[PDB]
């Protein structure tokens, strides 16, 4: 065997008698490559989502204009932004804000999981949000999608003192290469969380991350846009009057919508048919709305 | 960037070059007075030293340092009252371009201007940045001029007034934390016509307050062990006049004036006897200067005093410098019975209770030597009175039964237990005189001589019954008889045993081993320039060691001797009479490197180090001329011990690389002696540095390469944790070897650290650092040694007992007047204070404060307190007297 | 071109910068190793690669440690267990003899044969093994000076004892071996302590008051108890404590659902330090900034049997400070001390110390090697300017 | 290493002149007899014969382990892999310098004797609080305090840069600097630069993170604090926002508010208790005084107090020259007439100013800076400043 294949992380067998290094295994897989985080091509909604277009203006002049215009960033001598915050009850434009700027910014969208599957190795994370900024600064123009599940994994370094779990130091890790050396250049981050006064903004306020973006609960129209959206992927019947299904029920989040959907589908396949009628949906609003 | 405006400086100052060439002419009144109106407020705020820059110190400098040259000379009307700033921009506005001593050039012209700023700008030039150009002009122009220009153009004429201004201002202005600027600026003015500006400097002293005298003094201190030779001939000259003409100190000075006992002239030596003779204010300050000429450094003048009962307490005095009974026997005996523990059964050597239990069984070893260092042992830790009579009797049968070395060795046990007891000891020994073993005898004759060792008896019962038996028959027995007189009486001179123990030497007998013993006594009899004992030396030698190609005991002590006369005080004038008629045979080169660069004691002079081994350093020798680089090695233990630590790491750190991983044969054999010269007290550096070459047999050549390096290993006193180290030692060399070469030797060489309880002193630095005899004793003990063929035959006599001078190594007592306290100490670490703010800690070890007179060790400094003034040596090493009223509580 | 400190202050530059590099030549030079994984010098070892390790291999085995539990009578026969390996029944070899091998304390055991050979020294964690001082910092009571009788009333409770057991034994009386310090911040709670520790003859034992303090529970207890067994182990140790209110002087109940394990460890504290078979000659020193919010149990004496009192000292003592604090500089023999100590009313010794440094800082700031007497004027007249201001804000 | 204690007098004096003249004697003589040894003996056979000995002396399969106790100087007590312990006997090629309790040994697979120490990983405390490199560039940055600067320079650069004024008179340096002033002044922002022309490393805490939920973390993150600090360099300590925890005492209510209380008298007793540590310089930033604790007021803890007072209009031009040069500026746009009417604000709130009057350009697309770009900026941020706060009643 060779010295210089030998790396950090590779299976080894060992003999008997006397402990020499007999055979390199093949390793199995890298965990985070495994599990990798899926990049889109981004469907976006193609911006009709009506009620939000006070946050697609605040979104667009927030984090859309320094990808757009470096030059007026250049000209103007502002310091490009690196990060977008987002906040709100959850269920109002999510995920579906992101998927429509990164298609309108003309970049690929990257959603991570990693609540906490990813930490099961322990120290996964450290590597985490190392391989994929690689893939982000390696594959195009894109942005990051990143949940609250940070601020779950870390607040700040009381674990420092206290053992660190070895997740804030994938914070520290993570805060590493969220300062870098970017200067927008390829790639961009926006985080989607609730509760935002748990974590250490305060030192991530300095050039790290930038203006934050409110999110209120859903009107009328943003109510039909998601039910909308959430009503694609399902045989329906055509007829079905959304609006007077966005009018029934008085007022409610976006997650339940979901719900809605799938126990219609729940109602239409004890009908033993492949429809999903009208009635399927008064019913489906009423149960939904009952819990 | 606000500079220029507000500030005058870049528009009326830099206006200021307008009336040197365009107002000297036609203006009168322009040819000073344009310039004085912003000159004298140039001077007022050049005084004002406050800031690094000024409106005045960086600003006209950028044409100023070309005014000196295109104005200064084009003002043609320099006078008195142009002496505000001409006078000033050397000690004042210094210029930004320095190319060296360009301003030394500069400063030849301003030299006539420098007595302009005399009084005025006398205050603030010895600080800010102004004392460079004082202190470099004064030094560099001196150092050019010199003497040769004396009269020629006043280099040092006013020179020599201005640096005595200069130095009477550094303490008129502040006596600041700066004093030794003083001994600075007095050293490089003035390198070799030192006297002149130092007298200078003496007689300001002489003028200054008598409080400030000790710090310079010990800056003295600090300058009179290595600086040159030429500058020790002058700087331990002047020492003399401050403390005995300007302050009257008068013993703080006798412990520190015999750094210039040798190095000046014996008249000095014997001035330190003459103006204490000659100072008589009352009696007991001058008795703490004669208690360290009692015996403690050198007697000397022990038997000069009487002349016709005019000395006042003169029976007193001699009683002190006598070392006799009751200021030595009483103390020790004062102590051990009532600090320590008076029985000391040979313990030492039957502490080992638990090892004939490890690993199976005993009762292996049946050697014939074992007898003899366990005889040594147990006559060894029985000092001061710990008599053991009827216990000695295993070495009695062993006197009648064999090892006639034994025999002699063993009999000296009963000499070496009442070491300083002359008026009781002599009883004890008394019994073994009468003898029908000549081995047994001879040792009761060595028991006598040892027991007066440093002990001066006004019945002298050493040379009295040692006399008998110098010339007493032709055999061995004529080997040991003189070595008596060789060792009771070493540090004095007379001249009745000289002529008594000179006719062996002269009479051309062709025993060597007798003729280099007596050889080891008489060369060191007196330790001083007696050129008969020289004459004879050499001429007894050239009596048979030419016509031979021989070994090693040629040049074994005879040459030792040569040495041994002029050691310590060999300043390179001892080479022309010793080395240079004695280059006959080529043989000795060993002996020709004895007597060539035998020298002198711990000094500088590191060229002369640097000769002996930058010439010899390998050169590959087969077998043959090796020994040459052997004595050029232990050569390199002089030099460091007395410059307390000085080249001491330096010393370990050139030998602890160089020679023992890279010594063929002398860093493995020989070079290992030189940790029991260099130091004797033990740290874990170098005592645990002597195993890492040790613990190794090298069983390769003979396997006492590495017995000798074990003795010298553990040949450090005051007693340790080393009873660890000692016995993983004894039991790696016991009985599953037991080398009978090393059978007396091991033993020996394991339990000697703990060797006498408490009187541990083998130092040789007394007070602080000076010599006091001893290394004279001490070189033969680990000189001789050249593995085996001595311990059995002939050699072993001489290594018995001549490193016996212990001098009194307990640190407490009281001596009020007539011993009328006990008093309470407090040991404490070397002093760490060299220059700083004036009263300071000496040490930071607390002082582990003790009320009990006890020994301190080594390395210690033991302060006083409770209010009793320690007023009588102010150097805290343990005497005597301490004396009374600080009128304080 | 450049500016020079002191006459030939730039060529000692290079004539000991030059020496440094050749240091590192030489060492290039020779051949020098140079981090192996966890070695030692070549002139280091030396001895390693030779007999010494064959010697240190072939007689000493493992001789693997173990705890004793019990021991049985007339035959030795003593139960034992590893650590977690097993528990066994075991004799000891013929290398020691059965006396100094009593329960509760670790021993070696033969690997092969399961035989004692050697005790060990007590497992002692090293979280109490830190606080043991095992050096003493030198202050000399003559620099404690200005309280004079708190200073020898300390002093005739500490050190007569444990230096002359001879008055007391005639005597018949009993010395007060807990002692409480308080007063003012910065009165000298912290010199006399080191003063203590000074000339103590014993051995001193600090502890940090907030250590005690701890996550888990009950561990608090066990070092109270850790504590004083080391203390039961030596002869004469003196205890000291610091900052007394954080190991707990309230007794609160007003719903009492806040602080209890603090108190569990002055509970546990409170009975070692009395009752039922007490520690002996040890010593307790205490000192604190609040004695009012005590325990009544710990001012109870027995435990704590002087209050000495610190407070702002006198008009003498601010002397006296002055002239054992700035002995060490160079100023001029002519300063006035008692004017100085009069133009500052109420201070401490924190104070006196500061205007010290200040002296100092105004040496410093301008030019000069020293600080002259109407620069120590200036100096003082401007920092008790300073002061005013100071204690005003 | 350990050359040799050659420095007594710690100035001129030539006598040191001569102890280092006295020991390039013995270098040289070195250096001749190593280059004459070379030449005679190039054997190398330390790293021949030896170092081939020791490495089969070492077991082949080495096994780690934990060290726990040394009991002398030829045994010790050592940990294994999961339970065992033993008694072993430490050798003689090991460094014992760095032995400590708590590093990793490695034994043989026999006799379990340790061979050595494997290299201790760092502490991952020093990568968290650590400020890093400069958050902000050199003084140039920073407006007009001048003297706030100067007091800050002789305290902590002084003493650090040029350690050849403080012995010569023998003045130790003050340990404590403590910086108050009005929210938003200078605070902290000095503080950054400030660790940038520092040497030493520059730990950064914030008095937010000094509480704990569980009892007993608090002291105990503190006592780790300045461990980790004393042991490393010269290192500086900055405690940012220090008045948030050590308040006041007179409360001593139950529960967390009286913990507070117990988590600051460690950093009292920490700071200057017993045994005061060498070569650590603490920083503590203040936003109130009154509501301090007085015995973190007396000296010895903390001296240079440092008042930060607000610039009226001088440095506010420089304020404002700093924070508008790395951008565009329009000749209808001047600042001066922005600031002359008013005469209290802050350096916080200029750089709000500036922010914000670079985000209305962006925003509509338009032109470099206006002149009314600066007017509602200034009139928007004196609503972000002062807001709602009821004085229709002047006090
Ligand atoms: N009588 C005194 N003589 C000399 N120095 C004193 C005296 N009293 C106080 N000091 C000085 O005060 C400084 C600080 O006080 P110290 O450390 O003794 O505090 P303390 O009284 O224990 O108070 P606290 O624990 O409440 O902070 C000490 O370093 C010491 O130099
Ligand atoms: N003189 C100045 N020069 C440059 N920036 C300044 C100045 N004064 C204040 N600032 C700005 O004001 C902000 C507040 O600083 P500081 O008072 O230390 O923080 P805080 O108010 O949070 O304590 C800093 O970010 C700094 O950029």
């Amino acid at each position: 065997i060779d010295i210089n294949d030998v790396t950090p992380n590779c299976r080894v067998a060992l003999r008997n008698d006397s402990y020499t290094l007999h055979k390199i295994l093949p390793n199995k897989v890298d965990p985070l490559v495994s599990l990798m985080m899926v990049e889109k091509v981004p469907d976006s909604t193609y911006e009709m989502i009506g009620g939000l277009d006070k946050q697609i203006k605040e979104i667009k002049e927030v984090i859309e204009l320094p990808v757009k215009h470096p030059e007026l960033f250049e000209a103007l001598g502002i310091a490009q932004p690196k990060g977008v915050l987002l906040y709100g009850p959850p269920g109002t434009g999510k995920t579906l804000l992101a998927r429509a700027v990164a298609h309108h910014t003309d970049c690929t969208f990257i959603r991570v999981s990693g609540s906490e599957l990813v930490q099961k190795f322990i120290g996964e994370g450290a590597r985490m949000v190392r391989e994929l900024f690689v893939m982000a600064r390696e594959h195009a123009p894109s942005i990051i999608f990143m949940d609250e599940i940070d601020s779950i994994g870390s607040s700040r370094l009381e674990g420092g003192s206290g053992g660190d779990s070895e997740v804030q130091r994938t914070m520290l890790e993570l805060l590493n290469q969220l300062d870098g050396f970017e200067a927008t250049k390829n790639i961009k981050v926006i985080m989607a969380t609730n509760r935002i006064d748990i974590l250490d903004s305060a030192l991530l306020r300095p050039g790290r991350i930038d203006r934050k973006i409110e999110f209120p609960p859903p009107n009328e129209e943003a109510r039909l846009d998601i039910l909308k959206i959430h009503s694609r992927k399902m045989n329906l019947t055509r007829g079905i009057n959304l609006r007077k299904i966005a009018e029934l029920m008085p007022g409610a989040s976006g997650a339940e919508v979901k719900g809605v959907c799938t126990e219609a589908g729940m109602y239409a396949l004890r009908e033993r048919r492949v429809h999903v009628t009208q009635e399927d949906f008064e019913m489906a609003v009423a149960k939904v709305m009952q819990k | 960037m606000e500079e220029g405006g507000r500030d005058k400086a870049p528009v009326q100052p830099q206006q200021s070059p307008a009336a040197a060439p365009g107002g000297t002419d036609e203006k009168p009144s322009g040819k000073e007075r344009r310039d004085a109106g912003d000159k004298d407020k140039e001077q007022e705020l050049s005084e004002e030293d406050k800031q690094l820059q000024d409106e005045l110190e960086m600003l006209v400098e950028r044409l100023g340092e070309k005014d000196t040259s295109l104005y200064r000379p084009a003002l043609e009307e320099l006078r008195r009252q142009i002496r505000s700033s001409t006078t000033s921009m050397t000690s004042v506005p210094k210029p930004l371009k320095f190319l060296r001593p360009h301003y030394g050039k500069l400063k030849e012209i301003y030299e006539n201007m420098a007595p302009g700023e005399n009084k005025r700008f006398a205050a603030d030039i010895i600080s800010v940045l102004a004392m460079t150009m004082s202190g470099e002009r004064e030094c560099l122009k001196y150092r050019l001029v010199g003497s040769q220009e004396e009269l020629a153009s006043w280099g040092h004429e006013y020179v020599r007034h201005l640096a005595g201004e200069v130095a009477k201002e550094w303490q008129e202005l502040d006596d600041a934390e700066k004093v030794q600027r003083e001994p600075l600026l007095t050293l490089v003015k003035e390198i070799v016509p030192y006297n002149m500006a130092h007298n200078a400097e003496h007689e300001a002293c002489d003028l200054l307050m008598e409080i400030e005298q000790v710090d310079m003094l010990e800056k003295d201190i600090d300058e009179n062990a290595y600086a040159k030779v030429c500058l020790y001939l002058t700087s331990c000259v002047n020492y003399v006049p401050e403390p005995e003409n300007s302050a009257l100190l008068r013993c703080a000075l006798g412990v520190f004036r015999k750094f210039s006992r040798f190095p000046e002239a014996l008249r000095l030596a014997l001035m330190l006897n003459d103006m204490e003779l000659v100072e008589d204010i009352f009696t007991s300050c001058k008795d703490v200067v004669v208690q360290k000429q009692m015996a403690f450094m050198l007697g000397r003048h022990g038997v000069f005093l009487e002349l016709s009962e005019d000395v006042e307490e003169y029976e007193d005095l001699t009683e002190i410098m006598s070392n006799v009974q009751l200021n030595s026997n009483f103390l020790a005996l004062a102590r051990e019975l009532d600090i320590m523990e008076p029985k000391v059964p040979d313990d030492i050597y039957k502490t080992h209770l638990e090892n004939n239990r490890f690993g199976g069984s005993g009762s292996q070893v049946d050697s014939a030597r074992m007898n003899l260092a366990s005889s040594f042992v147990n006559g060894f830790v029985n000092a001061a009175f710990g008599q053991d009579k009827l216990l000695t009797d295993d070495g009695n049968k062993w006197l009648y039964k064999n090892k006639d070395h034994g025999m002699l060795s063993a009999a000296a046990s009963l000499g070496m237990i009442l070491l300083w007891d002359v008026d009781g000891g002599l009883t004890q020994i008394d019994k073994y005189l009468y003898s029908s073993e000549d081995y047994i005898k001879s040792g009761a004759l060595l028991a006598c001589g040892i027991v007066n060792s440093g002990v001066r008896n006004e019945c002298d019962p050493a040379l009295a019954l040692l006399s008998d038996y110098v010339l007493h028959n032709s055999n061995t027995m004529r080997l040991g008889s003189i070595f008596g007189l060789g060792l009771a009486y070493a540090g004095s001179n007379r001249e009745d045993v000289l002529t008594l123990l000179l006719p062996v030497m002269g009479d051309s007998k062709s025993s060597m081993e007798v003729a280099g013993v007596t050889a080891l006594a008489c060369g060191m009899i007196a330790v001083g320039s007696c050129n008969g004992d020289v004459t004879s030396t050499i001429l007894q030698t050239i009596m048979e060691k030419s016509e031979t190609e021989l070994k090693d005991t040629y040049a074994r002590w005879l040459p030792l001797g040569l040495g041994l006369n002029h050691l310590g005080k060999g300043e390179a004038i001892e080479a022309i009479l010793a080395a240079l008629e004695v280059v006959s045979e080529p043989f000795r080169s060993f002996a020709n490197t004895l007597v060539d660069v035998c020298a002198y004691a711990g000094s500088g002079n590191v060229l002369k180090v640097q000769q002996l081994l930058h010439i010899c350093s390998e050169h590959f020798d087969s077998k043959e001329k090796e020994e040459d680089k052997d004595k050029k090695e232990k050569k390199d233990k002089d030099k460091k011990e007395a410059p307390a630590d000085m080249g001491a790491h330096q010393g370990v750190a050139v030998l602890g690389i160089a020679l023992i991983a890279m010594g063929e044969e002398i860093g493995a054999e020989m070079a290992l002696r030189t940790f029991g010269h260099l130091l004797r007290y033990g740290e874990p550096t170098l005592r645990r540095a002597v195993p890492l070459a040790l613990a190794l047999i090298s069983v390769s050549n003979p396997r006492l390469n590495i017995l000798d390096t074990l003795s010298k290993f553990s040949h450090d006193a005051d007693p340790e944790v080393s009873y660890n180290s000692i016995f993983a030692m004894g039991m790696v060399g016991s009985g599953t070897n037991n080398a009978r070469l090393a059978a007396m030797l091991r033993q020996l060489a394991q339990y000697h650290a703990k060797d006498p309880n408490n009187l541990f002193m083998v130092r040789l630095a007394q007070g602080l650092t000076h010599l006091g005899k001893g290394t004279l004793t001490l070189c033969p003990y680990h000189s001789d040694r050249q593995l085996m063929s001595q311990v059995a035959v002939a050699g072993l006599l001489t290594v018995l007992v001549s490193f016996l001078d212990v001098r009194n190594i307990i640190l407490g007592k009281s001596h009020y007047v007539l011993y009328g306290l006990v008093a309470a100490m407090q040991p404490r670490m070397l002093v760490t204070f060299d220059e700083e703010l004036r009263p300071l800690p000496v040490s930071v070890r607390v002082g582990q404060a003790v009320d009990v007179v006890g020994q301190a060790g080594k390395p210690k400094t033991i302060t006083g307190f409770q209010t009793h003034t320690t007023p009588v040596l102010l150097a805290h090493g343990e005497r005597a007297e301490l004396a009374t009223e600080e009128f304080l509580p | 071109k450049t500016y020079g400190q002191s006459t030939y202050s730039r060529q000692i530059k290079q004539v000991e910068d030059d020496i440094q590099q050749l240091l590192k030549k030489i060492n290039e030079l020779t051949g020098i190793k140079e981090s192996d994984t966890g070695l030692a010098p070549p002139a280091l070892w030396d001895l390693a690669a030779d007999k010494q390790t064959l010697q240190s291999e072939q007689p000493l085995q493992v001789a693997r440690c173990t705890k004793i539990i019990n021991a049985d009578s007339e035959d030795p026969k003593y139960i034992i267990n590893v650590k977690q390996f097993a528990k066994f029944v075991v004799d000891l070899s013929d290398q020691v003899a059965p006396t100094d091998i009593e329960e509760g304390m670790r021993v070696g055991v033969d690997r092969n044969k399961y035989q004692i050979h050697i005790p060990l020294p007590p497992k002692i964690d090293p979280t109490v093994t830190m606080m043991q001082v095992e050096e003493k910092p030198d202050v000399t009571y003559s620099d404690v000076g200005g309280c004079k009788e708190q200073i020898e009333k300390l002093r005739e409770v500490v050190e007569t004892p444990l230096l002359h057991p001879e008055r007391f034994v005639n005597l018949g009386i009993e010395p007060p071996k807990g002692v409480l310090l308080f007063g003012p911040p910065g009165t000298g709670k912290t010199l006399c302590a080191r003063a203590v520790a000074n000339r103590t003859d014993a051995c001193f034992i600090r502890v940090i008051g907030s250590e005690l303090v701890q996550k888990y529970v009950g561990e608090g207890a066990r070092m109270v108890r850790e504590l004083f067994e080391m203390a039961r182990t030596k002869k004469a140790c003196l205890i000291f404590f610091d900052e007394i209110d954080a190991i707990g002087g309230a007794r609160f109940d007003d719903g009492a659902g806040g602080d209890n394990e603090v108190q569990r460890t002055m509970l546990e504290l409170i009975n070692q330090l009395d009752g039922f078979d007490p520690r002996g000659n040890i010593k307790v020193l205490m000192a604190t900034n609040r004695p009012d919010t005590l325990d009544p149990a710990l001012m109870r004496p027995g435990r704590l049997d002087r209050k000495i009192e610190f407070s702002l000292p006198d008009l003498e003592g601010r002397t006296h400070i002055f002239k054992i604090h700035a002995r060490s500089m160079s100023v001029e023999r002519d300063i006035r001390f008692e004017l100085l100590a009069r133009l500052c009313p109420n201070s401490t010794g924190a104070e006196i110390r500061s205007v010290c440094t200040e002296a100092g800082m105004f040496a410093i700031r301008a030019r000069r090697k020293i600080a002259t007497e109407k620069d120590f004027l200036e100096a003082v007249n401007k920092v008790i300017k300073s002061y005013a201001k100071f204690s005003a804000t | 290493a350990s050359k040799l204690p050659l420095v007594t007098p710690h100035t001129q004096c030539r006598l040191k002149l001569l102890k280092l003249e006295r020991i390039k004697d013995y270098l040289l003589m070195e250096e001749e007899f190593i280059r004459n040894q070379e030449q005679m003996k190039p054997l190398e056979e330390k790293q021949e014969e030896e170092r081939s000995k020791v490495d089969d002396l070492r077991g082949t399969p080495m096994s780690v382990g934990t060290l726990e106790e040394i009991i002398d100087d030829n045994h010790a007590i050592v940990s294994t892999s999961v339970g065992s312990e033993h008694y072993v006997s430490i050798l003689s090629f090991v460094d014992k310098d760095l032995l400590e309790p708590g590093c990793s040994v490695l034994l043989n697979h026999k006799v379990h004797a340790v061979i050595g120490v494997l290299m201790d990983d760092t502490d991952p405390l020093v990568t968290v609080m650590k400020v890093e490199k400069a958050p902000q560039e050199t003084y140039a940055d920073i407006g007009g305090l001048d003297n706030q600067i100067q007091e800050i320079k002789e305290s902590v650069e002084l003493p650090l840069t040029h350690p050849e004024y403080y012995e010569e008179m023998g003045i130790k340096p003050p340990k404590g600097v403590i910086l108050y002033g009005p929210p938003g002044t200078g605070k902290t922002l000095l503080a950054k630069a400030v660790a940038n022309q520092t040497s030493a490393t520059f730990l950064r805490v914030v008095g937010s993170e000094l509480i704990q939920k569980y009892l007993g973390d608090g002291p105990k993150l503190v006592r780790e604090l300045f461990r980790v600090a004393e042991e490393h360099a010269p290192s500086i300590v900055f405690i940012d926002e220090i008045d948030a925890i050590g308040t006041k005492r007179y409360d001593s209510n139950s529960g967390g508010e009286r913990e507070i209380q117990r988590t600051m008298l460690e950093l009292l007793n920490q700071l200057d208790g017993f045994d005061s540590r060498g070569d650590v310089k603490v920083i503590m930033a203040t936003n109130r005084i009154e509501t301090l604790d007085p015995a973190l007021i007396r000296p010895g803890r903390i001296d240079r107090k440092i008042e930060f007072p607000l610039p009226d209009e001088k440095t506010k031009k420089r304020i404002f020259q700093i924070h508008t040069s790395r951008m565009t500026l329009a000749d209808d746009v001047t600042l001066d007439d922005l600031i002359m009417a008013k005469d209290d604000l802050s350096g916080a709130d200029i750089k709000a100013i500036c922010t914000e009057a670079g985000l209305m350009a962006l925003r509509e697309r338009r032109m470099k800076v206006t002149n009314e770009d600066f007017k509602k900026s200034k009139e928007n941020v004196l609503y972000k400043k002062q807001e709602g706060t009821p004085e229709g009643l002047y006090l």
